[PDB]
RNA sequence: GCCAGCGAAGUGAGUUCAAUGGCUGAGGUGAGGUACCCCGCAGGGGACCUCAUAACCCAAUUCAGACUACUCUCCUCCGCCCAUU
């Protein structure tokens, strides 16, 4: 039962970045990833050295759980909405094999279909900003649910805007009358050093988007242990995992 | 595959009837959706926007028909007695008043209105007791034979 | 469906008993010694400016308790561990911040039962016998091991304790921070830092805070009513309710203002002048509660001015298995609780505090 | 509206509270005329046969119309 | 004075859910009050549930400027309620905030003691 | 099966007052009843000929749902502050024998203790606007339940302030945790000519107060039943 | 190989911009507990209290049959490994 995972949306400098890891070690979190935004404007993909974890943390991560080091792990978000940007993210099978989970954010129900079907990504990322209305189909779910392929419910409408508080409880209440609730994880991407709340508060906003009376305990911790499971067969091979042990 | 959908109806009754001319679809998807958002929260004014359309309005007569789902029925049904305040460029107050809660069917949500109308035309006769309204009635009951 | 989720209920439970501490078949003393884990010690007595030299030397010698950094589980089932503490005593072991519903949590009975809660990452790996402890939907997520440690020590070349001893040592590294303790039911008298010389032990003291709260408004109680009689006495639910706020400092009247407190005191009451507040926080042996039980049956000898007397013990928020068979979780917070209202007529109330997913025993 | 000499009571009580009820101008119109009524009565004896009474009994036609106000 | 046993076991009786208070601030500039903090929660109520739910039975216990830890309670229907409007970041003025949940029990005797740390070293 | 059975609180003039009968008449109501405000600042006593309704109506209200005449009753709401103006209400009770179903409206929790117990009245008026203390107890309303008497919860948020809409929705709910609604009616006051809503509305505005997922349309049809049916042998 | 239909009111659900598996309370069965009662063979029954009752999925003219997606459950047939004698 791996509790407390993130989804952190965040790079500009080290001290708001070492920031968040402090304030999410502080609450429930042992297990904290930072995503990289990629749009299909720039056509930039900074893979080759973006963070080096134990070259710019100070060696020493503190929780107020078992006191364990945070498995602090890098994860890549893209921006897709054309048909031609998503051939380059199907040429890294084999160029480039990092950013150990890779989460996917479609806009066209063209290629929703593909990326729960015959695209090779881990998590789904549904967002809604500034009127962005899409229908959800029910064969693009029923596959995924068994495939394990996840989604990421990001919510943060308390940055800028109460009017985005409407469009992230209107596409969250569309998924649950349709995906019935198997593999749904939600978590904020926080820019600001408060914008973190603690994880036995945002099971309730998982229970606000209603998908069950029990598994939205389980949403933040079962459902993130399966998603990030999923990351681990795509990085080494599915069936078979070799590791070099040196003693 | 499909969705199950509840249908309400609504009639204005009020005085100066120049609040009954003034209705739209725009004005009106306007108007309930606001409301919602001034007695609940942003919570019931996104979760009844998804399915929320007009289908059904006739500004000379007077009835609304609203779409809302299962699960959320009861935040635009508890909505209707707080709509006050119609703001045109006159001063109207219009109230809304259901008449029945049909679940989904519209067919027989259509077979309710039938029955509505016909009562209020009957108990029209004697209290208006006009001549050349009686006419009128007798051109209502004769074109509804042939149909 | 979306719309009643929001509003029903958390599951929670209460059970009140009224009894007798002269009738041969009660219960009061196999129910707190059979409780195995606590925390929080509280007792209120009203009326008392002066506390008693018996009860005060009582609150000073709870503990103590001591606190193992980094300590296997490998080293709690030698026999030599086993022959100094479990045999002549009982030892007491709890993994300390180590969440029920989060990571792996091992806990020790003084029946020799060393009942481990583990994950899925876990059980696995040792390959122990166990059950699943709460269905989490379809993926169980948690299992449990109940290890007998008494049953092992008649045969310690049996082919169960080769098969736990060999899962520990070289097959799976498992290292805790355990709340540590033992009670002194031996002949041959050995402390546990000669024991454990190579780790990290420290010897800690149960903090103790004493207070006086002074105008205190006590309700009115009949100890053989619990439902309440109207007007005249008060009901068992409603004084659960609010000996809570006494010891959280919450004594107010009726304001109305911007910042009305809508928190009234449970009708009909009696204005109590003096109210003697204690606080015992550490890791609480439950035998030295039973000494706590005993002496406050034996504080009404006397003719005093008080009419009864407070006894609540809360446990952790962490245990995993409390009241010897109850396997307590943790959905969005539910504790275990017990109470004691001692009359002056030898009659107690044991108001039963059971949390989310939790059952309760007679 | 039908009915018999005992129905004929109560089947005019239907016709004058629908008048109120409905509450517009329905023509009531009523036709009477005559009902045979065949009786048969026969014990279970071998010397018996069954002796068929004849018996006449009152109906109505009480007719609503639709009539335009 | 009689002697006599009694089994009764209750399901559900509480009616109310009591919640340890904890606030966060960026500015060191902590100018709230007493009567200023049930503002901040009716109006935050107010921007998710609404105006109905913003006026649920709730009061501020134990109340303190410094730490800034105060006790609230609301029903059965009521909790679900307060957690997400609070979650959200119902600021007073403008500066942002955060709202972090130290303790729920629906009962005080349960919730005085400690559920976070469980031993402070 | 007698539904939608409310009260109004409404005399200015002969044109307000009708137009609330026929906006009743239109929606759903068969018993509309005709409050009247008597307090301790005048002290006036118009019991005989208050309003004469059926001397004024012209004698046909119809509705256009079971099509049936509507009982118009008569009915008094007696504000009472001091316990001294409670001693009025035992002294006019043989006096003019009028005035079927009775309501007073209670300010101390003393009065309100012998409200419930000793004062002879039908229904409890219960209104809290701007500000007022009033608390609840548990033993004053289980003798009030077992003799049948009720509470009233008179509204009109939508149209007057906002500020008045926190304060009937917030003292309902302090009722709803003690009373647990055995017998727990809501009607509405109806100054303007359009303060009135429809028969199957207040169901969900029940639902709204909370108390009920099924009997809350039943504080509109049945316990506005028993208020007649209590109230008729106290007249005789 | 080829050849045969009837626009006419109303399916123990009968919708068609596509109704209906509701809540509470008390049981059944499947685990757990008793300071309770009766029968007197250490035993058994009753009473009371806590909890599970689902997943797969949706009528569109209907029925029989094959195939496929299934577990709160019951019946039949067994395998592997652990421990005991």
């Amino acid at each position: 039962a791996v509790f407390a995972d993130l989804d952190l949306r965040a790079g500009s400098d080290l001290k708001a970045l070492r920031g968040l890891v402090e304030t999410a070690a502080h609450l429930g979190y042992s297990v904290v990833a930072i995503n990289h935004i990629v749009d299909f404007k720039e056509k930039k993909q900074e893979i080759e050295k973006p963070v080096a974890v134990s070259e710019l943390f100070t060696t020493l991560p503190i929780v107020q759980g078992k006191s364990r080091p945070i498995k602090i792990l890098t994860r890549l978000t893209i921006i897709v909405s054309d048909p031609s940007h998503c051939n380059v993210l199907r040429a890294t099978s084999s160029r480039a094999r990092l950013y150990d989970v890779v989460a996917v954010f479609p806009k066209t129900e063209k290629l929703f279909h593909i990326a729960c079907t015959h695209l090779d990504v881990d998590l789904v990322c549904i967002t809604v900003t500034e009127k962005l209305p899409f229908y959800f189909k029910r064969p693009p779910i029923n596959v995924a649910i068994d495939r394990g392929l996840a989604f990421e419910l990001v919510y943060s409408p308390a940055i800028k805007d109460s009017t985005m508080r409407r469009y992230t409880i209107s596409s969250a209440l569309n998924l649950m009358q349709i995906c019935k609730g198997k593999n749904v994880i939600i978590s904020s991407a926080a820019e600001r050093p408060l914008e973190i709340r603690g994880p036995y508060d945002v099971a309730n906003l998982g229970l606000l988007f209603g998908l069950s009376e029990s598994d939205a305990k389980a949403a933040v911790s079962t459902n993130c242990r399966a998603a990030l499971l999923h990351g681990e067969t795509r990085k080494t091979a599915f069936g078979i995992i070799s590791t070099v042990k040196k003693p | 595959v499909r969705f199950k959908h509840r249908y309400l109806l609504c009639e204005l009754v009020s005085d100066d009837p120049r609040c009954r001319l003034s209705l739209d679809d725009r004005v009106l998807s306007s108007l309930v959706r606001d409301t919602i958002a001034r007695v609940h929260g942003t919570f019931g004014a996104a979760a009844c926007s998804i399915g929320f359309a007009v289908r059904y309005l006739n500004a000379y007569t007077g009835i609304v028909l609203l779409r809302c789902r299962k699960e959320f029925y009861q935040l635009v049904w508890s909505a209707l007695p707080f709509i006050t305040y119609l703001e045109n460029k006159g001063h109207r107050y219009p109230c809304f008043f259901n008449t029945l809660h049909v679940g989904g069917t519209i067919r027989t949500c259509q077979k309710f209105l039938i029955q509505y109308n016909r009562r209020q035309l009957l108990i029209l006769l004697q209290n208006c007791t006009d001549e050349g309204e009686r006419e009128a009635i007798q051109k209502s009951v004769t074109r509804s034979c042939l149909l | 469906a979306t719309l009643r989720r929001l509003r029903e209920a958390p599951r929670h439970l209460l059970v009140c008993e009224k009894s007798n501490f002269g009738n041969h078949k009660s219960r009061h003393r196999h129910l707190v010694q059979t409780h195995y884990y606590n925390y929080r010690v509280s007792f209120l007595i009203p009326e008392c400016g002066i506390l008693s030299e018996e009860l005060k030397n009582l609150v000073m010698n709870t503990g103590p308790y001591y606190f193992v950094k980094n300590l296997p589980l490998h080293e709690l089932i030698t026999p030599e561990f086993i022959s100094t503490f479990i045999k002549k005593g009982s030892c007491y072991a709890l993994t300390y911040n180590t969440h029920i519903d989060e990571d792996n949590t091992v806990a020790l009975l003084p029946n020799g039962k060393l009942i481990l809660s583990l994950d899925k990452d876990t059980y696995e790996e040792t390959g122990l016998q166990g059950h699943p402890s709460q269905f989490s939907g379809r993926k169980i997520m948690k299992f449990i091991v109940s290890i007998d440690l008494m049953e092992l020590s008649l045969n310690l070349d049996s082919k169960k304790y080769e098969r736990i001893s060999w899962s520990f040592k070289e097959k799976k590294p498992l290292k805790f921070d355990f709340l540590l303790a033992w009670h002194k039911t031996g002949s041959e008298e050995s402390t546990m830092m000669s024991y454990f010389s190579k780790y990290q032990i420290q010897e800690h003291q149960p903090k103790v805070a004493l207070s006086t709260l002074r105008d205190l408004q006590c309700p009115v109680l009949q100890s053989s009513e619990l439902e309440g009689t109207p007007e005249v006495s008060c009901r068992a639910l409603e004084l659960f309710d609010w000996l809570g706020a006494v010891f959280s400092n919450v004594d107010l009247n009726n304001e109305p203002n911007n910042f009305i407190s809508t928190y009234c005191c449970p009708e009909p009451s009696t204005v109590v002048a003096k109210a003697y507040l204690c606080t015992i926080t550490g890791f609480i042996l439950p035998e030295k509660i039973c000494l706590l039980l005993e002496h406050l049956c034996h504080y009404f000898d006397e003719p005093k001015l008080a009419p009864w007397v407070t006894l609540s013990v809360q446990g952790f928020a962490d245990s995993p298995v409390s009241w010897e068979k109850n396997e307590h979780g943790f959905r969005k917070g539910g504790e275990h609780l017990y109470n004691f209202v001692i009359f002056n007529n030898q009659d107690y109330w044991l108001q039963m505090a059971v949390g989310a997913n939790d059952h309760c025993p007679p | 509206i039908h009915g018999l000499g005992l129905a004929i009571n109560r089947a005019i009580n239907i016709a004058l509270q629908l008048q109120a009820g409905s509450f517009g101008s329905l023509q009531v119109a009523a036709n009477t005329s005559t009902v045979e009524l065949v009786d048969e009565l026969e014990p279970e004896t071998d010397t018996r046969e069954p002796l068929t009474r004849i018996r006449n009994n009152s109906a109505i036609h009480i007719r609503v119309f639709r009539v335009t106000p | 004075p009689a002697a006599t046993y009694e089994r009764v076991v209750y399901k559900n009786p509480s009616e109310y859910h009591y919640m340890k208070v904890c606030l966060e601030f960026q500015d060191c500039g902590v100018g709230l009050n007493a009567a200023q903090f049930k503002q901040l929660l009716i109006s935050a109520v107010k921007d998710l549930f609404g105006e109905v739910d913003a006026a649920l039975p709730l009061d501020i216990l134990t109340y303190e400027e410094k730490t800034l830890s105060a006790i609230l309670r609301i029903c059965s229907s009521g909790l679900v309620k307060l957690w997400s409007s609070l979650t959200l970041l119902g600021s007073y003025k403008g500066k942002k905030c955060a709202f972090r949940v130290i303790q729920v029990s629906p009962f005080l005797l349960a919730l005085s003691g400690n559920s976070r740390e469980l031993v402070l070293d």
